[PDB]
């Protein structure tokens, strides 16, 4: 069972501090090269931090001064603070156990840190109305932060659906649509429902579109 | 400072297909040194290849890697499904060093895409914005253009786009695009209109409504 | 009762040097030395002297030299100094915080990269703990990277603590062998036997 | 506490000269060393000239060793690197580098502190 778990990360204004854990199981923090390593939104790997066994630190330029890694050995869970965060910091955090010449062999799934001055608000749901195959869908506006799951039929209809990534609009907040094709003779005898669930705000939205 | 270049940013094949992915270095080191990462869209990185051309434990024998001193390969020979992914290549200098990363598409038949455009409900015109979504569905490839046309102006600066992944299935993207104004604005015209170029389509596609119809 | 030069030559000019985990020390004792003329030597690209100037040694007698030397890889050379870390200060070869002696050095990739390979100079990669100024390591014990126990077999977390630098030419300066002859000076309660001309 | 201020660069025709400045102030004794470090756009940043301060030793590449003249003026704690004859090659952006040590090493990675960097261009 050789496993990395990362928490702690989230929503923080620019200038704040945020702690990552990374809990690890089978190997053990305390005896392994340790990285951390993010992924900024459609950006590649950056090595951000690494911890020696024998305690030696080394930092990518980017986080010099700002980032610090540290380890419990008890726990065997690795950590980085991250102070004076920025909006560039913005990205899904890695920890990873470094065997150097034979690679980073073991990966945590990640955990996504949000820097942004953008308060948590909850979106709008409006229908997309259709109007041999008829398209239909949600809009989903107005939201923050990442992520909203959509789902449709509460899950009965699942093919032909396309739920978009979601865009950063100049106000801070996201948009995104989901779409979704069907058999045009199905409009006047099959409900559509969209259900929308933005958990950072707690909002629940299920949306009958109907055409107009 | 060394400097890890991937060449080519995508890669277009069909299943099937050897894949020659290219790692450069820009100064010459050990093969011991050079190693391969493979990322499935919404996945974490999973180690690949290590020291230049050993797999890592787990990894299928198409996966093979090679090169010396500043130019590296990855090849995959014969392509499967779940082989199209992001692929980084990475050097171990004075810290890691993590390349840009290759992304290998599956390549298919050319499919034009089906188009079309909604206005804005009216529950959000009671907000006072209006959102105009044009769709472009199951099109292949992923190369695109949507104008928006208002009155027959040519609108720019005021949408967003968005592509899906890959679909599972098919193999084609989908498109949205978002045409954002206020209510106030969204009055003053009569005649929305997306026009939609791709290299399915002999000639340009255009969906519209007139405000109000 | 004659005084002869210090064998510096049997140092600097070894056919073979060692590898960086198993460092070789010699101890040097009643010669004379000239340090002015290994500090003029130009293919000497790296010569470093802490608290002291090297032109200075040449005046200051002491009880004994010692000169450790051994080869690492070019981008490997600024951690043979005071207060670093990394991979050879931490886990291979550690000079003290006060050091107060002199590092050399210099490329070897005509000494020591061979074709297909130079695997028989290695480093130590895993080492639970920084060696203490001045340790030398050479166990070759399978290294614990987890909580199961090795018994001697590698495996998963289970790995030979030493890899090879695999010298060639074909690689880049900062990959290729480097040289280095770091010198120590002993002052004790007793007769110096090393001085300067 | 150690800072280092330069000064010096600009423009230059093939076959004019230029000088340098490197005001190195924070350390606590002599014992360190300054060296003139320069990169051009697309190369690596490699050491032209070297001057360990204690012994007042120079020490300069073979491609800049009639050419160049790397002093100290004891009184403004300022090291000088005059460049006669300069040739296209010498083109890139100067950096002065100091380093917790007597004496001299072409890695970059041995020089602790650095200062901004001056451009010089020899046009053609
Ligand atoms: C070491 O030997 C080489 C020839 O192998 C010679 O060129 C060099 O001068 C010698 N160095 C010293 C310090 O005598």
């Amino acid at each position: 069972e050789v496993q990395l778990l990362e928490s702690g990360g989230g929503l923080v204004q620019p200038g704040g501090s945020l702690r990552l854990s990374c809990a690890a199981s089978g190997l053990t923090v305390r005896s392994n090269y340790m990285n951390w390593v993010r992924q900024a939104p459609g950006k590649g790997l950056e090595w951000v931090s690494l911890i020696y066994s024998g305690g030696s630190t080394f930092y990518a330029d980017s986080v010099k001064g700002r980032f610090t890694i540290s380890r419990h050995d008890s726990k065997n869970t690795l950590y980085l603070q991250m102070n004076s965060l920025r909006a560039e910091d913005t990205a899904v955090y890695y920890c990873a156990r470094d065997l150097v010449v034979y690679g980073m062999d073991v990966w945590g799934q990640g955990t996504t840190v949000t820097v942004s001055s953008a308060s948590t608000k909850g979106p709008s749901v409006f229908p997309l109305a259709p109007s041999g195959t008829a398209a239909l869908g949600c809009l989903v506006k107005d939201y923050f932060p990442e992520p909203v799951t959509v789902s449709w039929n509460s899950g009965a209809l699942t093919s032909g659906v396309h739920t978009f990534p979601a865009v950063l609009q100049s106000s801070g907040l996201y948009s995104l649509s989901s779409v979704v094709t069907v058999p045009s003779s199905s409009l006047g005898t099959q409900t559509y429902i969209c259900n929308v669930n933005h958990k950072p705000s707690n909002t629940k939205v299920d949306k009958k579109v109907e055409p107009k | 400072d060394i400097q890890m270049t991937q060449s080519p940013g995508t890669l277009s094949l069909s299943p099937g297909e050897r894949a020659t992915l290219s790692c450069r270095a820009s100064q010459s080191v050990s093969s011991s040194s050079l190693a391969w990462y493979q990322q499935k869209h919404g996945q974490a990185p999973r180690l690949l290849i290590y020291g230049t051309s050993s797999r890592a434990t787990g990894i299928p024998d198409r996966f093979s890697g090679s090169g010396s001193g500043t130019d590296f390969t990855l090849t995959i020979s014969g392509l499967e499904p779940e082989d199209f992914a992001v692929y980084y290549c990475q050097q171990y200098g004075s810290s890691p060093l993590f390349g840009g990363g290759t992304k290998v598409e599956i390549k298919r038949t050319v499919a034009a895409p089906s188009v079309f455009i909604f206005p804005p409900s009216d529950e959000q015109l009671k907000s006072g914005t209006a959102s105009v979504v044009c769709l472009l569905n199951n099109f292949y490839p992923r190369e695109a253009k949507v104008q928006w046309k208002v009155d027959n102006a040519l609108q720019s600066g005021n949408s967003q786009e968005s592509v899906t992944e890959q679909d599972s299935k098919d193999s084609t993207y989908s498109l949205s695009s978002t045409l954002t104004l206020s209510k106030a604005d969204y009055e003053k015209h009569k005649v929305y209109a997306c026009e939609v170029t791709h290299q399915g389509l002999s000639s340009p596609v255009t969906k519209s409504f007139n405000r109000g119809e | 009762h004659h005084t002869n030069l210090c064998p510096f030559d049997e140092v600097f000019n070894a056919t073979r040097f060692a590898s960086v985990y198993a460092w070789n020390r010699k101890r040097i004792s009643n010669c004379v030395a000239d340090y002015s003329v290994l500090y003029n030597f130009a293919p000497f690209f790296a010569f470093k002297c802490y608290g002291v100037s090297p032109t200075k040694l040449n005046d200051l007698c002491f009880t004994n030299v010692y000169a450790d030397s051994f080869v690492i890889r070019g981008n490997e050379v600024s951690q043979i100094a005071p207060g670093q870390t990394g991979n050879i200060a931490d886990y291979n070869y550690k000079l003290p915080d006060d050091f107060t002696g002199c590092v050399i050095a210099w490329n070897s990739n005509k000494l020591d990269s061979k074709v297909g390979g130079n695997y028989n100079y290695r480093y130590r990669l895993f080492r639970k703990s920084n060696l203490k100024p001045f340790e030398r390591d050479i166990s070759t014990e399978i290294y614990q990277a987890g909580n199961k126990p090795c018994n001697g077999v590698a495996g998963v977390n289970c790995y030979f603590p030493l890899q090879s630098y695999g010298f060639r030419p074909t690689y880049g300066v900062g990959h290729q062998p480097y040289r280095v002859v770091v010198l120590s000076f002993e002052l004790l309660h007793a007769p110096a036997t090393v001085c300067g001309k | 506490q150690v800072q280092l201020v330069e000064s010096g660069g600009g423009l230059v025709q093939p076959g004019g000269s230029l000088r340098l400045s490197c005001a190195a102030s924070g350390f606590t004794n002599d014992f360190y060393s300054i060296a003139w470090f320069r990169q051009a756009p697309g190369k690596e940043r490699e050491g032209v000239s070297w001057l360990s301060v204690s012994d007042n030793t120079p020490t300069y590449v073979d491609s800049v060793k009639d050419r160049f003249t790397i002093s100290r003026h004891n009184a403004n704690n300022t090291v000088y690197l005059q460049m006669n004859m300069l040739k296209p090659e010498d083109t890139a952006i100067y950096y002065c580098a100091a380093g917790r040590f007597a004496g001299r090493d072409t890695w970059p990675s041995s020089y602790d502190y650095w200062g901004q960097g001056t451009q010089v261009t020899v046009s053609s």
